[PDB]
């Protein structure tokens, strides 16, 4: 979604499951078009896996999976 | 998917920690 | 060295390592540090009189 | 072996806790003149009896600072002993008799390095060695 | 010089800053006196006196007279204070003129410090300025 | 035996030679200064009498002479704000319309642009606005113009100048002997009779005879020039006659007990005045007559050279009973022998009265046009809390320092003093617990607060609209007051302060006093109070009780009251002296008064003060949202600290300026005390051994080798600066804020 | 976003190292 | 247990053996100086570590010295 | 003498300072009440 507007969307960092949120806490962290609460990304990682070519979430997963086999090597 | 939150997060939260904690207690007193 | 005679301290732990004491006394005896040197500013412990062996002064005056 | 009576008001909360009867325990004996009070090493004025005194401490330290007020008393026979939960009783302090601040021929040199302070070897030179500088 | 600099009697912000001036003493004028001399000096875009500093003889005021004016000053009490101290480490009681000034040494000594410059250079050229590293305590190495 | 006057003649021949040798009191110090240390220790043991000689005698008449020395400094004090009032202030304005002008008594001259800080105070006035209550005091005097105050400067002045020869006389020629000094019985008489009960009769007879009659007048609209002269009203009766019909009887009612004759000049009416909103001046006439009989009966109590009356040793002595030993028997032997005994009590019941006032005179104001002056209101009741605060944390450090020097074993065996020292872990040990109960049980409750609000759970939280927490023992006792006149109080028309209950009483437009209703808010707070009141008293407690020894240093005593520690052996015993439960109870005090001056403060601003419409509606100055902010931290830091802060940091380019920069320069001094706190001495010695190393490179070594500031200064500077930084940030906090909004 | 399937792969992936991290803290420890 | 050791600089003043709250030290003959005895540490085990002795001691640099080891219940003086 | 008691009592450091800080206090003082807003030295 936001490589389609990276001035506008909003990058999600994670999904947040916290059993302590009431709902308007829950309705207040369902922000940038998330299904539930979820934390803004700040680490600037879409904008940089966005220049280096990734398209898809498919390639940003290889990218994790590859990553676990190669601390896996280590 | 989604479901695995309400899985791992208690897990993270308490079984791990207490499993943890009990673990380095008990070899923190070993004699 | 000998009483009243300026030397400088070579000790280098010494508080007085390179300073100028005024010898007080020289113990005539087989003793380590035989010489009693004075000093005009006192050290961190507010004593300003040491015992130094002969090798570890320099007569100045 | 401990002879002596338990001063007068030696009662309170900063006696012996659970110590003196796991790991160790001491005592203090030591003959007055006359009944007098005194500070107890842990608060609380007691009552020394004329004579033989013994009081139970916690730690050493509570009989050497203890003995410094009855040197203050004009009383220098006072004897610490520790005692062991064997029920072992060891006299401590003076260890040979003499006070260790008077000399006394018999005691020997102990951990006395044969140099200045100054001329002790660098913590690299005894690196990865068992011995420290200092020895 | 750069970032939009000025002369304080041709910026706006200054002139509509000068008529709303206001009096640091008693003068009544005190507050358009100011803005009358800072005319002079470079303005921002706000009309406030930036001061340049690189040493240009055209703003020689803005700090190149300042320091001059505080060397010579700051030179002096050093010099005296230095002079003094060394004058009371002939006596015997030393450490007692530290704390209660001996005005007879002291204010001869405050009078002729004056002329430090000439002095500093002077005791600098002679060795007298300096004690030997040799002779001065360290700790150990 | 006999109280009577023995003075030895010339005991201390008055020179100039000793001024001229720092440190000639100290032994020590006579030799000289060495090192940097030296000067530090002249000030530190300055004043410390009990080092400078043995004798008990010397020490005392030191002490009886500095008192006069302390008292002509205070009358100086006193005399310069009087005179500040005759000649640089708007008093005479500020008399003619107290509503409007704002009192000011201090102009600034024209020099570097700070004569902005004369802002217009009203009464064609430009000036610093006040916030000490001096007009408010003189107005209540009865002072109606200028000379008046200048009369009383002059009279401060010429009592200032008596203050300190009798401080020289009774030191340098005619000194009182040990003997005087120990006549506690004759002290304690002269002390209630005369210093308390003749000053609260005389004073009485001001109020019947000066104020009351000037202040009736002036609530009457009556012009102030055209109100008599004080005098007037004894030389001319027919005036007095006329504000009120008793004085037509004359004295014979007093002497016959027909004092219902009196009832119009002697009130018990209650409330406040609804024209200036302080207390009654006839009310106040009352009390003072009332407290002077008490205090005139009170001081016959102690036998001096009649046999007649008790003997303190006798009373004290006698009170023991089965759990308590001996009880209170030795108490007057430390009480007699030991300064600091006396010091420590002193400081402690002065510290804790001083607090007292702070509560009684907000809640009872007893001055005219103080109620409305917010920001006299303010600032009196935060000076008169830390002064108190001060007081109490002296008179611990003063119990400590007695306890480590003057105790002595046989005097106190089994007595009260003993025993509690034999069950002082006892003490210490449930002090501990209840101190950790009340902080989980005060501050969790905000911390449990904060996080519901947080996540969105309001209905969870500890509010007056959630789980409620009544303070319904504080609210039936309220209700008790006010149901007490007519009732409890039969005689009395209106409570002793509306703050208990009955109507809003509105001076001007603004609320003098209204009912300061408590809920969950409230009873959050007090808990918090009752927490850090304990844990300062925890941490005093502690410092008096393991002042002498303690389970890790046995010989506590020896080291004395004020030193480092005994090393890093032990594990490390930093901080176990009696000086440093003191340097540590001070941080806990500014912590615990901070918050008691930000409770007042904002729960005043809220809920009490503000405008009141001609339909009887009361505008709020914050307009009542303590109930649901003041119960979480997020709401103190936003709608107090952030929301309130905003008048002192937008004060640049006003009257209120001075009190921007103080804000910022007490910021700076309190991070400052953090270099102090937060480091160690032997850090700053081993600098200054290099800083010594370019001073010798260029011949300028000083002869008083430099040293890094003791273990114990380092903390003391530390806890000044700290202390100095927090309590002057709040002050110009709460003065910009109240001089804006007040 | 990514297949449940694609998520139990990653986990099951994660066991991998998660063993091997096991292996060499106790190797370490020795 | 802490160490205490004693150097050769020592002038047999006593001061240290006096000093110390739990009696680790006590004054041995020798030959060294002119008091002809020199400090010694013959109970270390009772050494709480804290440094009265290195206080007390007059030399420049000091004659005793005390390097914190091994804490056990006597050395971190502890009555429980 | 009383009078060389006094100027030790003056000459002594805290007082000395008092004195010479009031003096250069005054000084800066008087400056600026009579030169006020010095910024620069106008050429
Ligand atoms: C890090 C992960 C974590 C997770 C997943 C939770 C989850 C929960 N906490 Mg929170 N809590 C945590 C950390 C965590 N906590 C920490 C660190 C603190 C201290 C700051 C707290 C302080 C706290 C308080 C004060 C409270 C909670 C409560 C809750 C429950 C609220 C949900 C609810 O309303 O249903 C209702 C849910 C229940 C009534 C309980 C469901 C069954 C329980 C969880 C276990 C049943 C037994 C289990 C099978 C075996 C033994 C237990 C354990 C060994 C697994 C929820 C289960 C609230 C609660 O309900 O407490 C019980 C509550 O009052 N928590
Ligand atoms: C005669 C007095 C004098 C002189 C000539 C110097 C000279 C120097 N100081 Mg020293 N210094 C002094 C007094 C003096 N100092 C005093 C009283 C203190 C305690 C505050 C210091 C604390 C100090 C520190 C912490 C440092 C220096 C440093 C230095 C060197 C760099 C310049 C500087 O940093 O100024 C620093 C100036 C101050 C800290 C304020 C000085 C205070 C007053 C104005 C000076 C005393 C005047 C005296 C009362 C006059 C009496 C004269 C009368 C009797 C005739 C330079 C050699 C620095 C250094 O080591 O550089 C290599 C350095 O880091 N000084
Ligand atoms: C006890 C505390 C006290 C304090 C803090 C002040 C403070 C002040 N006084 Mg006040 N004053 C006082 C007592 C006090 N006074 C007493 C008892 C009298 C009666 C003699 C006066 C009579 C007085 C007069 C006549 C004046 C002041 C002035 C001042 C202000 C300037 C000080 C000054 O002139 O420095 C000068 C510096 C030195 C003396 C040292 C060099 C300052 C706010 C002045 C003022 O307010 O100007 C508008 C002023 O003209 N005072
Ligand atoms: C009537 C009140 C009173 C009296 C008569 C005394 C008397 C004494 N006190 Mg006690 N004390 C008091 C109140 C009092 N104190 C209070 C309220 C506290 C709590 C802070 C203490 C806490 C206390 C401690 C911890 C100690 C004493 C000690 C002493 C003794 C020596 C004091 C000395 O030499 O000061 C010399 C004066 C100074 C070093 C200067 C003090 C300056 C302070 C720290 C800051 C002032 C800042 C000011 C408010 C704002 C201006 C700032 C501006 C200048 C920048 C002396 C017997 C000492 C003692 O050993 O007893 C035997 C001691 O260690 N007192
Ligand atoms: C915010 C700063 C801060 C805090 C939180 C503390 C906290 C404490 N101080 Mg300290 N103190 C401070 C600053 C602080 N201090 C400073 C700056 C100084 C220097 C002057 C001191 C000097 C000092 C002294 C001299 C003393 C204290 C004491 C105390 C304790 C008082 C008892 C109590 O209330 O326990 C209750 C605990 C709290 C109020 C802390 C917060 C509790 C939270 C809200 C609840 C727990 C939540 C949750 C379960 C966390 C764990 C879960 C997680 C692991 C998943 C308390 C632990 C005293 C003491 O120990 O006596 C008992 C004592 O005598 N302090
Ligand atoms: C310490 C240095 C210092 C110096 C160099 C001056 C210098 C001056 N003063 Mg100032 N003065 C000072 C301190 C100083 N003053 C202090 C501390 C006060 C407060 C008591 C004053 C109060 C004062 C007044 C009231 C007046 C002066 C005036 C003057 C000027 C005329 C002559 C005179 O001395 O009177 C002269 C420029 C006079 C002047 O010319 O002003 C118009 C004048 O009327 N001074
Ligand atoms: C730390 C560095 C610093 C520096 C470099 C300055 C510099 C200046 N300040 Mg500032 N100031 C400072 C800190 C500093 N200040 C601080 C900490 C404060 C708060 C207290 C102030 C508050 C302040 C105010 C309120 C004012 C100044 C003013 C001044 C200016 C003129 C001062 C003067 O007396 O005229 C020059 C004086 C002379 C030429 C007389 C010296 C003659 C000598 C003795 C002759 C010797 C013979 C060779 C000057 C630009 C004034 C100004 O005009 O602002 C622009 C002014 O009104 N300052
Ligand atoms: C609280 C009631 C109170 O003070 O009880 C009173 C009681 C003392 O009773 P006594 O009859 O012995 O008091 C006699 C004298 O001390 C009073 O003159 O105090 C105690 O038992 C010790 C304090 C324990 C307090 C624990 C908290
Ligand atoms: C403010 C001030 C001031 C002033 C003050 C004053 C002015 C005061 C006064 C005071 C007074 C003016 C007082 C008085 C008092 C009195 C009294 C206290 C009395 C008493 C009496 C009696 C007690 C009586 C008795 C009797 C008789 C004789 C007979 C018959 C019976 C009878 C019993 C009734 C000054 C300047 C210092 C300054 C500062 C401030
Ligand atoms: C031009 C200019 C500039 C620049 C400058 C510079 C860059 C400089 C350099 C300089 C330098 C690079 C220097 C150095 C030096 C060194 C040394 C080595 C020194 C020493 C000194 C001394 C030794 C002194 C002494 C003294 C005196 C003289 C007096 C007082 C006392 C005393 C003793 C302190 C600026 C832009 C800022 C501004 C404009 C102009
Ligand atoms: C900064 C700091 C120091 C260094 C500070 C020192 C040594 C204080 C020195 C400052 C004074 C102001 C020096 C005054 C020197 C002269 C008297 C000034 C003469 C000039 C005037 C007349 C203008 C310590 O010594 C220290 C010790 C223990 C714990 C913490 C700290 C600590 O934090
Ligand atoms: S750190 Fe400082 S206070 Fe603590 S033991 Fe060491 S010297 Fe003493
Ligand atoms: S070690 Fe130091 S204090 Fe102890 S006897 Fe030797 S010189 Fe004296």
């Amino acid at each position: 979604q936001w490589i389609k507007d990276p001035l506008h969307v909003r990058p999600i960092a994670h999904a947040i499951w916290d059993p302590h949120f009431g709902k308007p806490a829950i309705e207040a962290f369902t922000q940038a078009g998330a299904n539930g609460p979820v934390n803004i990304a700040y680490s600037g990682v879409y904008h940089w896996w966005y220049t280096i070519g990734m398209r898809t979430n498919t390639e940003l997963y290889t990218g994790s999976v590859f990553l676990l086999l190669f601390a896996s090597l280590f | 998917a989604s479901f695995l939150s309400s899985i791992f997060v208690p897990v993270i939260g308490w079984v791990v920690p207490i499993a943890t904690f009990s673990f380095l207690f008990l070899y923190i007193e070993r004699e | 060295v000998q009483r009243g005679s300026k030397v400088r301290i070579l000790r280098p732990e010494s508080y007085w390592f390179q300073d100028v004491g005024t010898v007080a006394s020289v113990d005539q005896s087989g003793i380590k540090y035989p010489v009693i040197v004075r000093f005009d500013k006192v050290n961190y412990a507010g004593i300003n009189t040491n015992n130094f062996a002969v090798d570890e002064l320099i007569e100045v005056e | 072996t401990l002879s002596g009576k338990t001063p007068l008001f030696a009662g309170s909360t900063g006696g012996l806790l659970t110590k003196a009867v796991e790991e160790e325990k001491y005592a203090i004996t030591w003959t007055s003149p006359k009944a007098q009070v005194f500070e107890l090493p842990t608060g609380g004025a007691a009552t020394m009896h004329e004579g033989e005194n013994l009081l139970y401490i916690a730690r050493k330290e509570y009989g050497i600072a203890l003995g410094g007020q009855l040197r203050k008393f004009k009383i220098t026979n006072y004897k610490i002993y520790r005692i062991l939960p064997s029920g072992e009783t060891t006299f401590i302090h003076p260890a040979d008799g003499v006070f260790p601040e008077k000399v006394n021929a018999g005691r020997e040199k102990v951990r006395f390095n044969a140099r200045s302070i100054g001329e002790n070897p660098n913590p690299s030179q005894v690196k990865f060695s068992g011995k420290a500088t200092y020895d | 010089l750069g970032a939009d600099l000025t002369p304080c009697a041709e910026n706006p912000a200054f002139q509509a800053l000068a008529k709303n001036a206001r009096n640091t003493t008693a003068d009544p004028q005190s507050g358009q006196k100011r803005f009358e001399r800072y005319s002079q000096a470079l303005c921002g875009p706000e009309g406030y006196p930036h001061l340049i500093v690189d040493g240009r003889l055209d703003r020689a005021g803005d700090f190149l007279i300042p320091s001059i004016l505080f060397l010579y000053i700051a030179g002096w009490i050093g010099w005296v204070g230095r002079a003094y101290l060394q004058a009371i480490k002939k006596d015997s009681d030393t450490e007692q003129k530290e704390i209660q000034l001996d005005l007879g040494i002291a204010l001869p000594i405050i009078a002729t410090g004056f002329a430090w410059p000439a002095a500093a250079v002077k005791e600098l050229l002679s060795g007298e300025l300096t004690a030997k590293d040799s002779e001065i305590t360290v700790s150990p190495r | 035996k006999k109280a009577r006057v023995i003075v030895d003649k010339d005991p201390v021949p008055t020179s100039f030679e000793k001024w001229a040798q720092p440190g000639h009191f100290d032994r020590t110090l006579a030799r000289g200064p060495k090192t940097t240390t030296w000067i530090w220790n002249l000030h530190a043991l300055a004043h410390d009498f009990d080092t400078h000689t043995s004798d008990l005698e010397d020490i005392s008449r030191k002490i009886f002479a500095a008192h006069f020395g302390h008292l002509a400094v205070v009358t100086i004090w006193l005399s310069g704000m009087i005179f500040h009032g005759a000649k640089f202030s708007n008093y005479e304005a500020w008399l003619s319309d107290p509503l409007n002008v704002r009192p000011s008594a201090q102009v600034v001259w024209p020099i570097v642009g700070q004569d902005i800080l004369n802002g217009d105070v009203g009464g064609g006035f430009h000036g610093i606005q006040i916030t000490s209550g001096l007009f408010q005091v003189w107005r209540g005097w009865g002072i109606t113009n200028s000379f008046q105050l200048y009369c009383t400067a002059i009279g401060g002045l010429v009592l200032a100048g008596l203050f300190l020869f009798a401080g020289w006389f009774h030191y340098h020629k005619r000194a009182p002997k040990l003997e005087w000094f120990q006549n506690v019985e004759s002290m304690l008489n002269h002390h209630l009779q005369v210093l308390l009960g003749c000053g609260s009769l005389g004073w009485a007879g001001h109020l019947i005879h000066v104020s009351a009659p000037i202040n009736k007048l002036m609530d009457a609209g009556v012009a102030v020039k055209d109100i008599p002269l004080p005098h007037e009203f004894i030389l001319n009766k027919s005036l007095l006659i006329d504000l009120f019909p008793g004085f037509a009887a004359g004295l014979t009612p007093f002497f016959t007990l027909n004092w219902g004759q009196y009832a119009d000049f002697l009130t018990f009416k209650g409330g406040l005045n609804p024209v200036t909103g302080g207390l009654w001046m006839t009310d106040i006439a009352h009390h003072h007559l009332a407290i002077a009989v008490v205090f005139i009966i009170a001081g016959h109590q102690y036998r001096t050279n009649w046999g007649i009356g008790h003997s303190i040793k006798e009373i004290l002595e006698n009170h023991k009973g089965p759990f308590t030993g001996e009880g209170h028997k030795g108490l007057y032997e430390n009480l007699t022998t030991s300064w600091h005994a006396q010091l420590a009590t002193n400081l402690a019941f002065l510290g804790s009265l001083t607090i007292i006032i702070a509560h009684h005179m907000y809640a009872m104001p007893p001055y005219p046009y103080l109620a409305t002056d917010y920001a006299t209101q303010l600032c009196i009741f935060t000076h008169h809390i830390w002064i108190g605060g001060f007081l109490i944390v002296g008179g611990a450090a003063h119990a400590a320092i007695f306890m480590v020097r003057d105790y002595d074993p046989v005097v106190n065996q089994n007595n009260v003093l003993d025993r509690v020292i034999r069950h002082r872990d006892a003490i210490i040990s449930h002090l501990n617990w209840v101190c950790i109960f009340l902080g989980f049980h005060s501050f969790g409750l905000y911390i449990h607060n904060d996080t519901m609000r947080a996540l969105g759970r309001p209905q969870d939280m500890f509010s007056d609209t959630a789980i409620q927490l009544q303070p319904v023992f504080a609210q039936w006792v309220q209700n008790l007051h006010t149901l007490a006149p007519g009732g409890t109080a039969p005689n009395a028309l209106e409570p002793v302060s509306y703050a208990f209950g009955g109507g809003v009483l509105a001076v001007g437009g603004k609320v003098a006093m209204m009912p300061i209703a408590l809920g969950t808010a409230d009873f959050l707070i007090h808990h918090i109070h009752a927490f850090t009141i304990h844990v300062t008293v925890l941490i005093l407690l502690k410092g008096v009780l393991f002042a002498r020894s303690s389970r890790l240093i046995p010989d506590k005593a020896n080291l004395g009251f004020r030193f480092p520690c005994d090393g890093p052996g032990r594990g490390g015993t930093c901080q176990v002296s009696g000086w440093d439960h003191v340097f540590l109870g001070l941080f806990w005090m500014y912590n615990s008064l901070s918050i008691v001056i930000f409770h007042f403060s904002w729960k005043m601003q809220s809920d009490v003060w503000g405008t009141v419409d001609a339909a009887g509606n009361v505008s709020h100055i914050t307009g009542g949202n303590f109930a649901q902010s003041a119960i979480t931290i997020n709401g103190w830091l936003r709608d107090f600290l952030w929301a309130q802060a905003s008048q002192v940091i937008n004060s640049y380019g006003s009257a209120l300026s001075a009190y921007g920069l103080m804000f910022l320069g007490a910021h700076f001094v309190w991070a400052f005390s953090l270099m102090f706190l937060f480091s160690g001495r032997g850090y700053w010695q081993e600098l200054i051994e290099s800083i010594v190393w370019a001073h010798n490179k260029l011949k300028v070594a000083p002869a008083i080798q430099p040293r890094a500031l003791s273990i114990t200064q380092g903390r003391a500077v530390g806890v000044a600066h700290y202390l100095l930084g927090g309590i002057a940030t709040t002050w110009a906090f709460f003065h910009a804020h109240i001089l804006s909004v007040g | 976003s990514i297949s449940d399937t694609q998520v139990y792969i990653a986990l099951v992936v994660a066991l991998i190292p998660g063993l091997l991290a096991w292996r060499l803290a106790t190797e370490l420890y020795k | 247990s802490h160490t205490v050791k004693i150097y050769d600089t020592c002038i047999g003043c006593t001061q240290c053996v006096r000093a110390c709250p739990t009696d680790v030290l006590e004054m041995v003959p020798w030959d060294g100086c002119k008091a002809a005895q020199v400090a010694s540490s013959p109970r270390t085990e009772d050494c709480v570590g804290c440094k009265r002795c290195e206080t007390a001691c007059p030399t420049d640099f000091l004659s005793i010295r005390v390097y914190l080891g091994a804490e056990t219940t006597r050395s971190m003086g502890l009555a429980y | 003498d009383q009078s060389s008691y006094l100027i030790k009592f003056i000459s002594t450091a805290p007082v000395a300072a008092t004195i010479w800080l009031t003096i250069t206090a005054g000084i800066l003082i008087e400056f600026n009440r009579f030169f006020p807003d010095l910024l620069f030295h106008p050429l």
